[PDB]
């Protein structure tokens, strides 16, 4: 994992904005601004909190490493996603309307762009039918 | 057409009136069958009932088979169970398996046949059919899991006490013959049995400590042991009550939606992140940073979703307050800055 | 005059001292009657008691009839029960019906007559008279409804266990004769009965498993079954306790008033909305908009009323905080705007 | 229901104040101002919350339709009203003083105008006696 | 000198080590006496024990008398019990009365005397001495009071069920003679007794339903009745648990002080208000207004004190928030005004 | 090397899969041994089993000795148990002591020896080995401690009731001979025993009140007594449930860290304070003041740590709110001052 | 009670500061200022809340009457006072140090003036001993 | 204890900043400033709260005395410290990495200076091994 760790370190350094090696919220905000999303302070705080191992308002390098470590496509993670999907799925089946899904993506939550939604749809619905299998999609992910 | 789905709904996971009625009827039939079996079991009503059982039981089994077939057919409603493999998976589920066992066994019995030994057992098994979707058992299981740490302890300590008490009673009442002319505690097994009875609080009275010392020991070791044995019933009940209370103050279902959506979106973003020339790369170092940010967002989203799923709590309130307060502070700071800037 | 109302209060829904005393007296009388009936039932005190019963029972029935009549008369206090139809409706209520049944049956018995078979039953029924307004039963019913999901499950699983245990014991102890020279488990019915006894934890000891295997099975299948059977008692108790606790932290009655008033007003407004040339059209498209707004207001009002009705909770607190916070934010924004405007 | 739906759509459009077809609180406030009631922001928020199906601070057209759907004079609704009436009714009967009722209407809660109160009284008390039957009134409603 | 107070502390309301030890010793002595009495009661150890009892019992009674005297003397520590009247009042208290009864009765017995019938009873009574200050009973009583509404209901409905069940069993098993050659349910009283036993879940088995119908009815009417009878034990336990939990999250004692002081001050002010030419008239219409204000303050103070006394709750939190929020709003308004004023 | 630590983990405080399996195996072995002992106890399987026991028991004891030795060796992992003294201290712990007793006793038995009286007892004792680290008992103990005030009361009052009931039954049924020709309540001891049985709800039925008065008294004094005796089981269960619920809403472990660190730092500072020429004297009267300040800080820190340790509660929320609110107020004040200053 | 009611009405009128006959907090504050105590708004709110029957931020005349009605020297009231006294009483007896009491009066809670405290002491301690019987005092009150 | 009490009184007087003999938060803040730590108002409030017996926002002399009275190296106190130490101790033993400890001291909580940390380390690790016995340290304290 040496190469991976080096990469992570590099990433951290570019993020950090200082020689202290301790990520404040301010640094994160700056980074976000550089991208151009323009996030709220509360949001930033929330982001840091999840990451933070010590729970002291500052992301340590070990903390960062820990967050990197826990991988997606773990079964526990998948369950939550499935539950979420179910929440939007009428008719209590592994099936949702494609158009409806698109609409939801456009509107509810952290809004997703039209192109992105189209891409998602393409990824999901291999068949021409709009009734898309969310379970399958989740598995693929 | 939506007919398959409807059928599925009717059969498994029904909230329908008609469906409910059907289920009730089935249950009643099962009960009647059980009663008939019981009647047959006693010698006075054996000759009259057998023929009736033969007439009816076959019909019942046929009906159940038909029902099973229908259920299997209906599995296609759920995308979890599609094709042959899906159907097999569905069948694998416990209740379905049980049903299958019942039907095949019944068929075998019929083939063998109008006396039948296993038919009684099959009848008994049948009563389990009505608890569809595992809605009865599952809740109970969950509760047990929640309160396992304590429950297990209670089982253990109580058991130990029972053992000890039994031993002591054996020691006491080995030599002492009863008034009827038979040794009540000849074996340690007998003593153990007695102890079990006593702790249970059944009190058959086939065995009772004869010696005064034995009686004293029983008096000593009863009460505590009794309490311990009653504990599971109490504790589980309490847990159930607590669960009910929690349910009573649940969140509204509309609050779960947006969080869920957000989570989904974040997951999608994360997925995209791996694909280099995708549409989600809109709005090397920078890319890396973005990936990290997306992951962070996903993590946040998951947490939010979890919170939404959970019931209302003091922790949630505190979190809300914190969120509000920080925002307010920021606003105040901004105002201050503006004031300073002007001057 | 307020006399009818007073009478009603005295009879049904009484918090009066005198009324309470009267009720107590009635209860005592009923108890005495029951005791007398019991005494009559045993052979040693049959000849002396019958005459007394004849003397007293008729008087009692007359008294009860009079009371019933008075109650009927008093129904006019409540606007729910006005005229003949209202009175009929009132009578329809369960306790009243029961009372009527008791009285008419008693009269019939008297007519028939000094031996009486149904009189004993009537006496037993009579004891139910004291629980006026259904205040005893209703609470219990509510609690059961609240905890039905779990209670039902417990009833089911436990029942199943009992059945299974019974079957196993039958299988064990079919051939094994007792020491007294009689088969304890001749029929499956007997086994079932035994199982029921065991789970109940009565432990009569008329039947006890003779075989060692049978004993073992009893030991195995007892404890769990016992726990299950004890569950309802526990769970219900817990629920009751929780309810009591909730009651202890209830809202003040004055807080319910304004919300209720608001709700009423909104309802009235909504009603007016349909009537085109009404007084409430003060202060086509515009009209439509107003209607919508009124409906929205009504919806809000209803919610508020519901909240007021409910006890204090974390959700309520959170809501309050949100309400405060938004207001504060708005104020801050206004201030900021003013500052900007000045410069 | 086609005509009804059309009417509802029309209403929504006039309310909306924009081509987005998504009612914010601001739009609602504007509408209120146009009428001239001059409501508080908190009140507006409360109003939207009850309506909102998705629960995202914005009234969707489907949400609007849903709110329209659930009709008054449903038994559940009536019970609440009855309870409310009882709350103000002394002597634990289906009877309240007309004058008292009037007073309450004038003073407590969302104040009701004198004329309106008079009208209400007229509607309720068919008989000349002030002891008005609230249950009957509720039934009528 | 503080000696009287110390003595009082030692005797009644003790948290001392030495005092505790003394109490334990006393308890042990009482237990020993009880044991001796029990031994005497059985015929095999009557002649040897009587003399010992005579020797010891008198001494014990003397000791108790002395203790009582000391307690009486010590009453002067508390200002509630001063002089002769105060002492009489103190004596009036239940435990003290009981003690007095025990001692005088014992003396009477001794005078009469070495056989004694009432001495056994006195011994039994004596065991109640140790629960000083009513700390055991009082808590229980409080809990019962808190959960009376439900408890009473449970007692009632269960009782009714028991009655009904008994009646049904009597109806069933009137004609049916037992295998031993004796009618189990000859009288209704017997049936009632049986029912009581069954509901209790003792299950002596002296009486058991012989008829199949009777058995069926027992099966039907047992389970529910059993649950009902178990309810009190459950519910009370739950209540106790809840109380304990509440205690665990109590307020600190320092927070009660200031509120209490305020209350006292307000009371004093109110008292002064009546006296026209007092010192509290410092800082006609005006006077009247002041009186009203003082009363208002007193009312506030009382409420505050009550709140302080109670444990922490969501309502309290909400109140706190409201208090904060209003203040903040006021401050903001002031700021706004200042800004406006400047411009 | 970390091998010792690993060994310790495997033996005591294991969460390992392999370790768990090992433990299970051990438990199974123990159970088997117990079963064998039981079998030996009854006369029909004595000659065949003894040899087997001799063969196996020695081996088992050797194994246990080895295990004990290993555990002792592993104690060096924990710094609490270092050297010889540390090991001795470790041994002093209860479970270890018990194990030692078992092994040495077994050895002694073997030496004496293939009959054995104490071996059975040793076997019984052995079952206690599996509850390692006291995780079973400790929880229970804690719960008992928490609910002692009420539990004790229940034990007391119930006991008193039992005594009284027994006495009354003795008074009732002294002269009354049974149908079998033997006095059921000859001694008061017998009566007491009966009472104990009844309250327990075992209901052996060896003794039953013969007189009608006696029966009546039993009916009266049963129900309440039964409830009281059931209370402990209920209350404890409720407590357990509550504990579980509390656990379910625990704080995150990361929140405890900083507070703990702070506490440690404050302690260190305090320690330094005594040492005059230390490094912590960086940044006479002044020194004194600093000492006081440090102490204050330490006190604060301790409180914070305690709060962190505890679960979430309304009090905590209130505190948080207060903290926020004060800060906000201060900020507002500052702003106001600035505004004033400018003008 | 006619005279009493008249007196109460008069008092209310003088308090009211307006023809509405509905006491706001502002009016109360004004009255307080006229006396010269200068109270906090929160305090005023608290004062009104206890009084208010309807619980609508305004003291109705009926509400006022109700508050007047519930008299001191009722047993329930006394208990609270006794409890409060106990809270400050060391040695678990019906006795407190006079000096200590004085100190408490001066310092804790709604501060009481020196003269007032002296008067109180005089009222309480008939005997020359400082160990004052609080129960007796309460009874007298 | 007379000398001790005198000393305490002297200390109190120097702290007090006034003849009232009642420590407000402001006085405490002033004292802190004189030292030069520059603390937050909330922190000051927290400090006073723990001290305060009466719980009235002001430290009485008796309260001060009480706080002085309760001594460190009492067993109850020690347990908390041990728990805290455990919280930072990996491997569930009476052992922690010296370097790690140093790091924690530098970073988490009320930050401790480098020199101070060094001193602490010296005090603790008598032996050259970094695995320091925290229990022993606690006992020593
Ligand atoms: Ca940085
Ligand atoms: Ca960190
Ligand atoms: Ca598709
Ligand atoms: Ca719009
Ligand atoms: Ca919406
Ligand atoms: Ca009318
Ligand atoms: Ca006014
Ligand atoms: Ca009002
Ligand atoms: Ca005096
Ligand atoms: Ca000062
Ligand atoms: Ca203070
Ligand atoms: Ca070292």
């Amino acid at each position: 994992t040496e190469e991976q760790i080096a990469e992570f370190k590099e990433a951290f350094s570019l993020f950090d904005k200082d020689g202290d090696g301790t990520i404040t919220t301010k640094e994160l905000g700056t980074v976000m601004r550089s991208l151009g999303q323009n996030p709220t302070e509360a949001e930033l705080q929330d982001m840091i909190n999840e990451v933070d191992a010590d729970g002291n308002g500052t992301i340590d390098f070990p903390e960062f490493l820990t967050m990197m470590a826990r991988k997606m496509k773990d079964t526990d993670s998948e369950e939550e996603i499935r539950e979420a999907f179910r929440v939007f799925d009428k008719d209590g089946n592994g099936y949702i309307s494609a158009a409806e899904l698109r609409h939801v993506m456009t509107n509810l939550g952290e809004k997703l762009t039209d192109e992105e939604v189209d891409e998602m749809i393409r990824e999901a619905d291999i068949d021409g039918d709009g009734q898309v299998n969310y379970e399958e999609f989740v598995q693929m992910m | 057409t939506n007919i398959q789905g409807r059928v599925y709904n009717f059969l498994e996971r029904p909230t329908g009136w008609k469906c409910f009625v059907y289920h009730f009827t089935v249950f009643l039939i099962v009960l009647i069958c059980l009663i008939f079996s019981v009647l047959s079991t006693i010698q006075q009503y054996n000759n009259l009932a057998t023929e009736t059982l033969f007439w009816m039981e076959i019909v019942l089994v046929v009906f159940f088979g038909a029902e099973y077939v229908v259920r299997l057919w209906s599995a296609g409603c759920r995308s979890k169970y599609v094709g042959v493999w899906g159907r097999l998976r569905f069948a694998r589920k416990p209740i379905s398996v049980i049903d299958l066992i019942v039907v095949v066994a019944s068929v075998i019995v019929l083939c063998v046949g109008s006396a039948i030994r296993g038919i009684r057992f099959l009848q008994i098994l049948r009563m389990l059919h009505v608890d569809r979707q595992g809605g009865t058992w599952r809740l109970l299981g969950s509760v047990v899991f929640i309160h396992r740490q304590e429950l297990i302890t209670t089982l253990y300590i109580g058991f130990l006490g029972l053992i000890f008490s039994s031993y002591f009673v054996y020691l006491a009442e080995k030599d002492a013959i009863d008034s009827s002319g038979e040794y009540q505690f000849g074996s340690y097994a007998d003593a153990l049995w007695w102890g079990v009875v006593t702790v249970t609080t059944i009190g058959y009275g086939d065995k009772v400590p004869q010696t005064w010392i034995g009686k004293t020991i029983a008096s000593c070791f009863s009460v505590f042991a009794i309490s311990f044995f009653a504990l599971p019933a109490g504790i589980l009940g309490s847990g159930f009550a607590l669960k009910v209370q929690q349910k009573q103050r649940q969140k509204h279902f509309n609050r779960q939606i947006p969080a869920a959506a957000s989570l989904i979106q974040t997951a999608w973003r994360c997925y995209a992140a791996e694909n280099p020339d995708s549409a989600t790369w809109k709005i090397e170092h920078h890319r890396a940073a973005i990936k990290v940010i997306r992951r962070m967002q996903y993590f946040v989203a998951k947490k939010k979703f979890q919170q939404a799923r959970k019931p209302y709590d003091v922790r949630d309130v505190i979190e809300q307050y914190s969120q509000g307060h920080l925002n307010l502070m920021v606003r105040i700071k901004e105002l201050q800055r503006r004031l300073d800037q002007s001057l």
